[PDB]
């Protein structure tokens, strides 16, 4: 049941406006509203508060940027009431430290990466050119080149002085150090011809490709012998900066987010010169908290607890769910989709009354239930450890309250798969073979079975009729509920569409069961009379056309509930056949390679577990999502999501 | 049994498989455009699901003809 | 190869663009609020400091990171159909390098905004004894310039008439390459674009009176030779004759500014139709041309915000 | 006279294979758009696995008709 | 002994045609996977899991084949 | 009795050929994207070969079914 969501109107003076918006934002259970057009101004806030707002946003952005620079992630904490320039003196030195160190070490890694890849060719050409460092007669064209194609680049030197003009590659065969030395203009033109044959001079950034090679090689030796020490020390100092700055910086981040949220919501008011007024929405189970919070102020400044205006002109109303706590943890599973419109039916209790009971009819293996109970006790130990669940393969990081809801749905699901593993009679596929624990008359060993599910002459017609019968109950409940919601708002087309689909569907079902099912064509024909008469009456008193092609898809939606028995038989006899092959070919072939067949059947059984339990877990909830939720509407105008004053904490 | 029981079964199974091929051809392109419209923003979910699962009437019709042929023998 | 794979990424990126209330509220501020409002969006990922070269470098770098990726990520027919959208940049860089080789100013002279080719090709493609060798090292296989520059290279080595016939050959070759495969939403778009191109060429060559049929091309459909000639000579009922075509409100327009405004609006309107085809090439077209419209409107609003121009000078230029 | 078991078995195999081709044709383009949404950002994970696992109804309907035929075999 | 071959041509038809179905699936999914790997190395596990998800087709085809083998 | 060896052989050949068609349709676009990735860079060679040689599972399963039928023969 959606909460009735009353209206809250307040007024007063403006210093008290900021103070009561503080006291309303600390107890954050209220939604806001613009309230522009009548008798008040749009409330351009203040110039000095605008400067304070943009400075607070700069504080928040700088703190979060410092934190992401530090490498950790931004979680809230409890804030601290302290002065703004005190927050500046808290923010700026650690920001200066981390910013100077992330300049220093990142440019150090740049210089170290450009150094270590080119130490040895540079030192090699320095030992080769120790008779001419920067002598003013002949430039030294360096080219760290490929393998033994030295004549292809030395053809330019052959075009140059052949009995002179020393150009070769001595050693260091990772890259052949083709050095060329003749003159200034001779080496320039021969370097142009060698670049036409493919060549390039060592002109890099930093100090190597901007200075003479001897002293630059000495500087590269200096950086190679110095830089890992600074690597280790700057990692140590950033670790210390993390461990003794992250708490206070994310605390002031929480404070800054609170201040920015309050000031940006402060413009949602309406005032002139001797007072303001604002409007908001409060759910009805939040009235004593807001009442005692607003009892603090000046002369208990005047509240208007309006009962909200009704379903006409009601699209701007926020929506919540408010379900009893036995059905509570499916709110995320019903809120993957959109939200209702405050006057649409609360859809959430039917998924606890149906979905685990359908998943039991999907999965009828006691071994699957025991493995689910094992992962459930693991996952409840994980919420005992209070760790957020993280996996970077899926980039799935999520908080332990969702994980506790997952514990609840997993337990409330695994009970029904236990009881439908009992009734269907399958232990881990089929381990009734050795110990005949389940009683069929072909090998009666122990307690009987209710339905065998491996053969179809005994099972298929009964199970397929019950699988259609659940869809009959579901779809008739959905169409009756749409007729109810059309009866509520005094909107008549929804009522006619609901009663028309109901009459047409029961008429088609009666005609099917009569003229294609059994004998006794006498009693049901009056029901066919009634059903098609109601359908024609609806189309005549409706004029809401193109329902006539929908009734075929509507029978499709009442009939598409075969898939629960379909994947039930599929997964059931698949598991039974796998354990049958493994158990038989292990036991009756060898009698001591039985552990070989047992563990390979176990690992293939867990393989098909891991490879199709996602699919036949997804099937009942898509059955709900595309039959039942779309019968009674639920896909119109998206509602409006209730977000209160946060106070992020 | 004879040729009767054998040939009604392939008349069943051909109908099921070929109607399944039809709705696979439909849901391929409709699921492509649906995954697109969801990947823009998480707001078109209630319309992508109904436009995606409009073509399953074909395979329930295939199962209808199949169960008629199953009860026929 | 697969159109749906690229279309998913393009629809994700189309999910993140700037709304109308952004510039409608950024129509009156003083450039610090502009830096403020661009601090949040996806263009702020490359904004280094503050000022006009910072904002321009940020817009060009984000457009190269967010638009210049989709000519990759597919292989074959999909890249052959998507590469013919963002290919004006390659023509601009190639004609800048052509005039730089024909001038003598150094190779580090131009700035060379990124198109579809890596810049090592540009660094290698200045020194060549034969300009056919320059077109050969420029040649990635199915490229329009790689088969257009060698097509109209068959007269001389390096002239300016070569550049004029390069522009004409480029337009007709892009139109023929649009006709040469099956995309029902891109052939009509490029025909309408090249019709817009030679129409505004005829408007910006009014009054001269030189031979128009050497400048008029083939590949458009709304105009022909006689409308081109009677539009180059001064009577504008022919520009009033174009009705039924998407040139709808564009009638009686004389000056270049209102003309080019109307042509840019009708190109963005007819190129926003590409959601008609949510599987083929229409959606990436409606992404890329909307993205360049948003980029140049962001640039013009930046100029107004910095230099304090009146909003009555800009109000006509956010009309579409 | 003996033309029963083989022909109901080839009906079984034809139904299974042809429905398998149907959901392969569906999951091809749906998984292509799914990977196109995944490899941009890893926040579309569950809302692409739902669309990939959605067309697995077709082979299990074919398996339903197959297991009915095996019950009659 | 006349129907002993036709159960086997049904077996082979199920195996081959389900192999065709998941080949059609793995075509586009592996093309998208190789595109994502050619973008970056960081999409390895998602490419492998989306590529190995449509093997349901062929393991169900082997299920039908081993049904028709266990009958014979 | 006859007319069994030929029919298990045409089942064998149809299985091998049609599974070969399946992995051919797969390796068409997979090897196309692989050659495109190799033409972009040589760094991603081994991952291209492992995505190209993943669908050999199809044909070793097809040869498994063929050799099961031939051992039955």
């Amino acid at each position: 049941m959606i909460a009735p969501m009353e209206k809250l109107v307040l007024a007063g003076p403006k210093g008290r406006a900021k103070e009561l918006l503080q006291s309303l934002q600390q107890a954050g259970v209220v939604h806001l509203e613009t309230l522009r057009p009548e008798a008040l101004s749009a409330y351009q806030l203040s110039p000095e508060e605008r400067a304070e707002l943009r400075r607070w946003e700069a504080v928040s952005a700088g703190a979060e940027h410092t934190l992401s620079l530090l490498g950790l992630e931004a979680e809230p904490a409890r804030p601290f009431p302290e002065g703004l320039e005190a927050a500046e003196k808290a923010l700026s030195p650690i920001q200066a430290h981390a910013e100077g160190l992330t300049r220093q070490k990142q440019e150090l890694e740049e210089e170290l990466a450009l150094a270590q890849a080119y130490l040895e060719p540079l030192e090699r050409l320095a030992a080769l050119a120790h008779g001419l460092d920067k002598s003013p007669f002949l430039r030294v064209i360096p080219f760290l080149l490929t393998e033994k194609e030295l004549p292809l680049v030395e053809e330019a030197l052959r075009k140059a002085l052949e009995d002179r003009y020393l150009l070769a590659h001595e050693a260091y065969a990772g890259g052949v150090a083709a050095l060329v030395v003749v003159h200034r203009k001779e080496v320039d033109q021969a370097k142009a011809a060698l670049s036409r044959a493919g060549v390039a001079e060592l002109r890099l950034p930093g100090a190597l490709g901007e200075l003479p090679l001897s002293e630059a090689a000495r500087r590269l030796k200096e950086r190679a012998e110095a830089a890992p020490r600074e690597l280790s020390e700057v990692r140590q100092h950033l670790a210390k900066l993390a461990r003794e700055s992250a708490s206070t910086l994310q605390s002031l981040w929480t404070r800054a987010q609170d201040e920015v949220a309050r000031l940006k919501a402060l413009e949602e008011l309406a005032s002139g010169r001797f007072g303001f007024a604002l409007l908001g929405y409060v759910p009805v189970k939040a009235k004593p908290k807001v009442e005692e919070a607003l009892a603090r102020h000046k002369e208990s400044v005047v509240y208007a607890f309006e009962p909200v205006d009704e379903h006409h002109e009601a699209d701007r109303i926020p929506v919540v769910l408010d379900n009893p706590p036995w059905a509570k943890p499916f709110e995320l599973l019903v809120s993957f989709l959109n939200t209702p419109k405050y006057g649409t039916f609360d859809p959430t209790p039917v998924v606890p009354v149906f979905f685990p009971f359908w998943f039991g009819m999907i999965v009828g293996d006691i071994g699957y239930a025991l493995l689910f109970y094992l992962v459930g006790r693991w996952l409840s130990g994980y919420v005992k450890r209070n760790e957020p669940l993280v996996i970077d393969l899926f980039a799935l990081k999520l908080k332990p309250q969702v994980i506790g809801k997952l514990v609840h749905i997993l337990n409330w699901m695994v009970f029904w798969t236990v009881v439908w593993g009992v009734i269907y009679g399958e232990f881990f596929g089929t381990f009734l073979e050795h110990l005949g624990v389940f009683g069929t008359p072909e090998h009666p060993g122990l307690i009987p079975i209710l339905i065998h599910r491996i053969d179809t002459a005994k099972t298929a017609n009964l199970l397929i009729l019950l699988s259609v019968a659940f869809g009959v109950v579901l779809v008739f409940f959905g169409l009756a509920l749409r007729a109810y919601l059309g009866l509520k708002h005094r909107h008549m087309a929804h009522f006619w569409e609901g009663v028309g689909y109901l009459g047409g569907l029961v008429g088609v079902l009666a005609l099917a069961a009569s003229y294609l099912g059994n004998l006794q064509a006498g009693w049901l024909q009056g029901l066919m009379y009634l059903g098609f008469g109601v359908f024609l009456l609806a189309v005549l008193m409706s004029r809401i056309w193109l329902m006539i092609p929908e009734i075929f898809t509507q029978a499709g939606h009442i009939l598409s509930h075969i898939r629960i028995y379909a994947v039930g038989a599929a997964g059931g006899i698949l598991a039974g056949l796998l354990t049958d092959v493994g158990f038989a070919l292990a036991e009756r072939l060898g009698l001591l390679g039985v552990l070989l067949g047992l563990l390979v059947a176990g690992v293939l059984h867990l393989l098909i577990l891991l490879l199709t339990t996602l699919g036949h877990m997804l099937q009942p909830i898509r059955l709900l999502w595309v039959e039942f939720f779309t019968k009674f509407g639920f896909y119109e105008e998206n509602g409006r999501p209730y977000r209160p004053f946060k106070s992020v904490r | 049994g004879g040729l009767d029981r054998g040939l009604i079964a392939v008349g069943m199974g051909l109908a099921v498989g070929l109607a399944a091929l039809g709705t696979g051809v439909a849901q391929a392109r409709i699921g492509a455009a649906g995954v697109g419209a969801i990947a823009e923003d998480r707001s078109n979910f209630g319309t992508a699901l109904i436009f995606l699962l409009l073509p399953e009437t074909l395979v329930i019709f295939g199962l209808l003809i199949a169960f008629i042929l199953n009860g026929r023998l | 190869d697969d159109f749906a794979y690229l279309n998913a990424r393009v629809r994700v990126r189309r999910g993140t663009l700037l709304k109308e209330s952004f510039f409608q509220e950024a129509l009156d501020l003083s450039f610090a609020d502009f830096l403020r409002l661009l601090s949040e969006t996806v263009y702020g990922g490359e904004l280094a400091g503050q000022g006009l070269p910072d904002v321009d470098r940020a817009v060009l770098r984000t457009q190269a990171k967010l638009v210049g990726d989709l000519p990759r990520l597919v292989t074959g027919e999909a890249r052959e159909a998507v590469r013919l959208l963002l290919l004006r940049n390659d023509l601009h860089n190639l004609q800048a390098l052509l005039r730089a080789k024909a001038t003598g100013r150094p190779f580090e002279e131009v700035l060379l905004l990124p198109g579809t080719l890596r810049e090592e090709v540009w660094r290698q493609a200045y020194e060549a004894q034969d300009p056919a060798g320059m077109a050969q090292v420029l040649a990635v296989p199915g490229h329009p310039l790689a088969r257009a520059l060698r097509a109209v290279l068959r007269e001389t080595q390096d002239l300016a008439r070569v550049e004029a016939l390069l522009a004409k050959r480029f337009f007709e070759d892009v139109a023929k390459a649009a006709k040469g495969l099956d995309q029902p939403a891109l052939r009509d778009y490029l025909a309408l674009e090249v019709d817009a191109e030679n129409l505004r060429t005829a408007f910006k060559l009014q009054g001269s009176g030189l031979a128009p049929d050497a400048f008029f091309l083939k590949g458009g459909r709304f105009v022909d030779r006689v409308r081109f000639a009677r539009l180059m000579e001064g009577d504008y009922a022919v520009l009033d004759e174009l009705s039924g075509t998407p040139f709808s409100g564009l009638s009686g327009v004389r000056d270049l500014k209102a003309l080019e405004r109307g042509l840019r609006c009708v190109l963005l309107k007819e190129a926003k139709k590409g959601v008609q085809d949510p599987l083929g090439v229409g959606l990436v077209l409606a992404y890329v041309k909307e993205r360049e419209w948003e980029a140049v409107r962001l640039r013009l609003l930046a100029r107004r915000a910095y230099f304090g121009l009146p909003r009555a000078q800009v109000e006509e230029e956010v009309v579409c």
